[PDB]
Formats: structure tokens, sequence, C-alpha cells
RNA sequence: GAACUGCAUCUGAUACUGUUGAGCUAGAGUAUGUGAGAGGAAGGUAGAAUUCCAGGUGUAGCGGUGAAAUGCGUAGAGAUCUGGAGGAAUACCGAUGGCGAAGGCAGCCUUCUGGCAUAAUACUGACACUGAGGCUCGAAAGCGUGGGUAGCAAACAGGAUUAGAUACCCUGGUAGUCCACGCCGUAAACGAUGUCUACUAGUCGUUGGGUCCGGACUUAGUGACGCAGCUAACGCAAUAAGUA
RNA sequence: UUUAUUAAAAACACAGCACUCUGCAAACACGAAAGUGGACGUAUAGGGUGUGAUGCCUGCCCGGUGCUGGAAGGUUAAUU
């Protein structure tokens, strides 16, 4: 899983101001991030299916604070997924 | 306050002469405790200090 | 692993291949190679001594290191190779001195790493270990029967032997047929079970697939006249007889076992 | 990643236990780990018999390393055939003080 | 005359809905510290017990039933002691206890991993609820391929009981039950009670926290009662079947 | 594929399935033996037998004759 001190490194590069740790941008980078750690442990338990359930609903968190950027700040939508790759 | 399952002497108030655990219902330890006490029970019977019964 | 193949012809509809991505597509090292030419299961007199043998695909024989008496000098997987003349596959060694060998490969067996072979030899696939430096449970292959004679057992792919134990000067062997059976301890095994594990998983899916190995079609006692064949006989279909080889041999049950100096080998065999 | 544990060598190879446990100290110390806790129980009258004998020697050493060389101690007392039992724990923290079974 | 509920176009109003700009934190989320748990996946191992194989002691029964008989046993059983093989389940703990969305999940250990509970601060600022189609997961049985196979046991065989007994009971016993990878997609899959909100007497337990002074309080679960209210009645009753 | 020269087929073969044997000087086969094949292969291999892609499947009978296992008893060769 991440550590602390990378999760912290993810917050340092996507924050709207001091110390928020809450904005949309902050929230989708921190679970792009433990999305793709998963990938790892799925592709050796792949029937892991009680684990996978919270990995599908922090797909689903993302998907809809991307929606809310999208409705909200078209430009800060943009820019958020052309460095997060989505 | 805490338990472990090097505590081989503690252990042996909760444990039967037969072998098995005491259940709460007559020692009156707490809930909390006593899964404590059934896990290092058991991990103190695999390491040989308690026997797992009375006839091996 | 296995593939299906489409049926696009009535030929293809049930070809299943085996097939290794991680095998060499190159040609076999020179040096280890010999020519081998077909026998069609004749003996020196010319007689068929072995049926539906002839034909098939010309083929070299690789000479295989089943002896591995290059002990204490560290070898290197330069690659692994197909090997026509068996189902397992084949390692090509890469000896610190140079020298290059072919041997059996095991499953968990890549390129890269490297084999040892003598008496300190870490446990790991591909080591070839005396049987008393070997811990009991563990799974070997390429087992020797005489000391320095080379690997005789556990030979294919897929194969594998349960170290049961020790009593004395033997080593207590349970082999894939199910007999137990007791090798002297200073004979010597291969760690690991021998790759192509996928072997028996295959199907041939036409005639002509097994005319591409060397085999020829195998006629039926029962379709034969009695001239030739004990089930030889008949108006329409009938057998008549206990069944029964072309030479007058029982085939449904009778036990034909002639040794009795390696009876003492043997601990027992396996019911089912 | 700390680690506490427990071996179980037999009484007649009590003689190169010590020689037995500092090969796993140079081991552990070679790859950045630290022993916060090390103590010989002696040997102890067992609770029942394991593998037909009565007596074993029983040593604890509490120790913090990382996961590749725990996997190679792990291979170590597997194939020792003089560690007649292994347990292997994970402590959120270092033990240090003297246990009250010594 | 009234009406034809209508339709159209202008004008006015701005409480509500719609559309928009800015702002807010109370719903929903994030970061940080602790905690509990049979939550899930992969490996390893431990001890009882059954079965089988091999020996020692020993002799005429064992087994089973309401009775028997089939069966096993003088080729030495059963009982008892010592070894070996193997598979499956994990006694006690054990709990209207716990975890999980449901299905479900109990020896012990390591590794990978999900959610939840909890005090405070900081942060985003309605990002919410529900959800046709859709997708995912989904007991047991069953199916495919490949392994394994101790116990139990559909089918099957025999012995009984009976008028008969394709049963219940007895002696055996194969698929299955176990493992890997896939299908199946169904259960009285039940709380016969969809999910999410807010409000409405109280009393006594219990699990995981927290804060105070052995108690007190406050939370999130899990129970037993019991008002008002509801109900055909049974009964439900802050975990509603009450009020919306 | 087959009855060269009256039978080309539903016959044989066939991929696949099952049983059974075989631990390596393997079983099995040629041979008088040496020597060979099987095979410079090793139970995912090799032999024999039956059946014959695939789909759904494959019931009951061990009395006979085989085969496998067992030896309490009966009978039993040469020999002495």
């Amino acid at each position: 899983m991440l550590t602390n001190s990378d999760r912290e490194q993810i917050i340092a590069q996507y924050q709207r101001g001091e110390n928020d740790t809450g904005s949309p941008e902050v929230q989708v980078a921190l679970l792009s991030a433990r999305i793709n750690d998963l990938q790892n442990h799925f592709k050796a338990h792949k029937a892991d299916h009680h684990s996978r359930r919270g990995l599908i609903r922090m797909v689903n968190t993302r998907r809809k604070l991307l929606d809310y950027l999208k409705g909200k700040d078209l430009g800060r939508y943009t820019t958020l997924i052309s460095q997060l790759g989505l | 306050t805490h338990i472990d399952y090097k505590d081989v002497e503690l252990l042996k108030q909760y444990i039967s002469e037969n072998g098995k655990i005491v259940p709460s219902r007559i020692t009156g330890t707490s809930t909390k405790y006593q899964r404590q006490l059934a896990t290092a029970i058991k991990q103190a019977r695999y390491l040989s200090l308690l026997p797992y019964t009375d006839n091996h | 692993p296995i593939v299906k193949a489409k049926p696009t012809s009535p030929g293809r509809r049930f070809v299943e291949k085996v097939v290794h991505p991680h095998l060499y597509k190159g040609r076999p090292f020179a040096a280890l190679l010999e020519s081998k030419s077909k026998t069609g299961g004749r003996n020196n007199n010319g007689r068929i001594t072995t049926r539906h043998i002839g034909g098939g695909h010309k083929q070299h024989y690789r000479i295989i290191d089943f002896k591995r008496t290059k002990d204490n000098i560290p070898a290197t997987v330069e690659r692994i190779e197909y090997d026509p003349n068996r189902t397992a596959h084949i390692a090509l060694l890469k000896y610190a001195d140079g020298e290059r060998r072919y041997i059996i490969a095991a499953k968990k067996q890549a390129v890269g790493d490297t084999v040892m072979s003598g008496e300190a030899s870490p446990i790991r696939p591909g080591n070839c270990l005396p049987l008393k430096n070997i811990p009991l449970g563990t799974v070997i292959h390429n087992i020797e029967l005489k000391i320095g004679k080379g690997a005789q057992m556990a030979r294919a792919a897929g194969a594998s032997v349960q170290l049961l134990g020790r009593d004395g000067i033997y080593a207590i062997l349970r082999l894939r047929s199910g007999e137990t059976r007791r090798v002297h301890v200073n004979c010597r095994a291969v760690i690991g079970e021998v790759s192509n594990t996928e072997n028996n998983l295959k199907s041939l899916g036409k005639a002509g697939a097994s005319r591409w190995r060397g085999i020829r079609p195998s006629v039926r006692g029962v379709a034969m006249n009695p001239v030739d064949h004990p089930h030889g006989g008949g108006e329409g279909r009938n057998k008549g007889r206990h069944p029964t080889s072309p030479w007058g041999q029982k085939s449904k049950g009778l036990k034909t076992r002639h040794n009795k100096r390696t009876d003492s080998m043997i601990i027992r065999r396996a019911k089912k | 990643r700390h680690y506490e544990v427990v071996l179980l060598v037999h009484p007649d190879q009590s003689d190169q236990v010590v020689g037995m446990v500092e090969r796993y100290i140079k081991l552990v110390q070679d790859n950045n780990g630290i022993i916060h806790r090390l103590e010989d129980w002696g040997r102890r009258q067992l609770a029942y018999p394991i593998n037909k004998i009565h007596k074993a020697h029983y040593v604890l050493f509490n120790i913090e390393t990382n996961g590749e060389t725990l996997a190679e101690l792990e291979e170590l007392f597997r194939y020792n055939d003089a560690i007649i039992r292994s347990l292997v724990m994970r402590r959120d923290d270092a033990i240090t003080e003297e246990s009250q079974l010594a």
C-alpha cells in the first residue's frame, strides 16, 4: 500500500493552497495512486472479491469527483486528467 | 492490564486440569481479554509450553 | 499453455497444441548434436520387433548430460530449448569455464539463473545432489539407480518424485507410478519437477499429426483373420476369446515381471 | 518490521546452539537488522512429546529486519534438522526487557 | 346568457420549482493518530481423532439392534502397545459474541489486502439520495477438465420390519463432499419486513470506542422488554410494521 | 486405406476414450545364443487390448471362464 511518506508527496504536488488535503484534485490524485498501487495486489490475487469491492468504491468515488470538477471548473478538470492520464 | 503467551504461570489458572480453556462464565474475565487469553493459550500449546490435553 | 485451434478445417477442429513462447526459436548448439536415423522399429535382423514405428520427421539427437559430474563449478542457463527426442524441455548450460551442456529442464527454471552440481549445492530447481544431501519431502526428478550411471527415472515432461525418507543406506522414493522404492543414498537427483507439465493436456487433432511423430496405424486384433491374431475370426463382429496379444498373452490383468534380483528394492505398490 | 521468533532445538544438538544462534545473528545484523532481545531459556520439559523426545532447548530472540531477510531466516530454520519447531510473530513495537520466563 | 378547464401573444409579480453569479457549513467526502474483528486472497504448520498398512501381547468373540440378522473373526478378529501412510475438519475458547453488501466467514503463524469504529484539528464546499435497463458478486446441489480421496454419504448391494417396504433401522458402499481453474445463477437467498433521511415516553442487558468523576455520561452496533401511535388480529414499537 | 486382375463400402485406419501391463538389464518383440529393437526413450514414457470426432451418456449380474490377491486345510513330482 501507499505509505505516509509518498501519500504526503501527492498532496504536496496537487495542493490548491496551504495544507488543504481536501480539494477534488488532491482527492482524485490520492485515489488514482491508490488504485494503481492495488493493481499489483489484484494481479496476484484475482480471486480476492471482498477487497475488489473496495477498489470499485474508490473508482466510483473518483468518477463522482471528476464529474463534480467538470461541472464546476472545466479548466481545472481538463488539466487534472492530463497529469493523471485519465 | 496485558497478556502474553509467555505468562505460562498465569495461563495455568485459566486452563482446566484436562487442558481445556476455562469459559468466561466461570472465571468472569472480560470478553476482550478472554479473546487474548484464548489465542495466547493456543500459541503456548503450539510451542509445547501447555498441553493440548492431559493424555498424549 | 494450451491453445485450441479454430474449426476452420475438420482436421483442425480438435487440435490443442502446447505452446511455450519462452523457449529458443533458433537452432540447437551444434557441438552437442548427433545424427540419428529412424529404425522403423526393426532390429539387427531387419524384423519388426516393435510395431507402429516408421516415418516422421528427421531429428538430431541432443546429448543430454544425465550425469552432472561437473561439481562445484557453477553453470548459468543460457537458453531453454525444445527437444524432439523427448517430451521435456532442455536447458543449455554455460559453465564458468565456458563448457556448454544440455540438461533436462525443471519447471521452475528460467534463463539467467545459476545451476549447481555436487554435494554442497543449494536446494533450488536445477541443482543435482546426492540423495543424502536432499532433505525429506522435497520434489525431485532425474533419479539415479546406479552410482555414477546417470539419471534413469523421472525424466519425462512433468515427472516428479517424492523423497519419503531414509532407512539406512537407501532412500525411500514414491514414483509417479504409485510404487514405493528404495534407492542407494549415494545416487543423485535433481531438485524440482520436470518442465512442460501440460504435455498430457494436448490433443493431436488428426491422423496426420500422429504420422508426423513416427507412429504408424494400429490394427485391432478383432479386425484380423485367425491366422494373424487370436482375436481374428468370425462372421460379423465377435471377440470370442479372452483378450490377448497377437502372440497369445493376456492383456487384461496378467502381470509380467520376471526380475528376481531387484525384487528387494521395491517396498510396495498402490491399489486404486 | 519487528519479528519475535522462538526456536525449538533438539536436546542432543544443544551443544551447537550457541553457534546456531550467532549464525542467524550475523545474518540479521549484516542486512541492517537490529537484535532488540536475545535469551536462551535452556532445556525445558515439553508439555507433550515432540518427535519422541520429552525435553528440548528453547531459544527466543526478538529481531527487526526486512521481508527479504525474514525469508532467508525461515528457510534456514526449516532445513536445519536441529530446530524441531519454530514460531515467528510480527510485533508492533520493539521488546527489550527480559521476559518473565527467563 | 353561462360554459367550453383549452391555445396563442403581450404586460405585471417573484413566494416556490427551473437557469444562472457569488458566498456558507449543517449533508457527503479528504489528510493525520489510535482500536476491534471467524472480512477477503496466497502459502506454511500443530495437536487430537478416524481409516488403512506392518509388527508385539492375547483368545473367542466383535459389531449392531427395540430385538435380530447381513458383516467382520480361529487364514487369529475385537481389545492393548509400538511404528508408518494419507485425507478432511479444526473440541475447549464460544458468547440473542464479532466481521462482511448479501451469499457467508472459527486451530495457530507469515505475506498481500478491503471496509468499519473512534477524539481533535485542518481541508473541499451540496461533490447528495435513489435508481429502469446494465454490470458485479452470489449457500448448497450440479456440470467441464485435471488432481486427491480418511470420514460421511445420493445411487447401488445385502439384512431386517412389514400384507407389501423400490423407505424409516442395520451392515457395506460409489458420485459428491476436498484442491486448481472455469461454468451454473438458483434457496423458507427470511427479519417471509427495498434503500436513504428527519422526528417521537422509557427500562434493562451486551460488543468496539471515547470523555469525565468503582461508578456517570456520550457514540457506533447488537439484543430483551415496554408507552403513545399503528394493525383484521397476531403483533410492531428509536434496529417501527409510528409520524412524514 | 483396402480385396494388383469381378467387392472402395456401412469394411480398415483415424484423432479421442478406457482397461491393463511395465521401476529400466522395463514390459514386449527378433534370435539358438551372442547381439539387437523398445530407446541413446524412463510411468505426462513405452507395450497389449477394446472402443472410435463431438453432444447427452454408459444400468444390473463375479454364479461360469479368465485375471488379481490370500493360505487355514486337503491332495500332490522328482528325490530320499
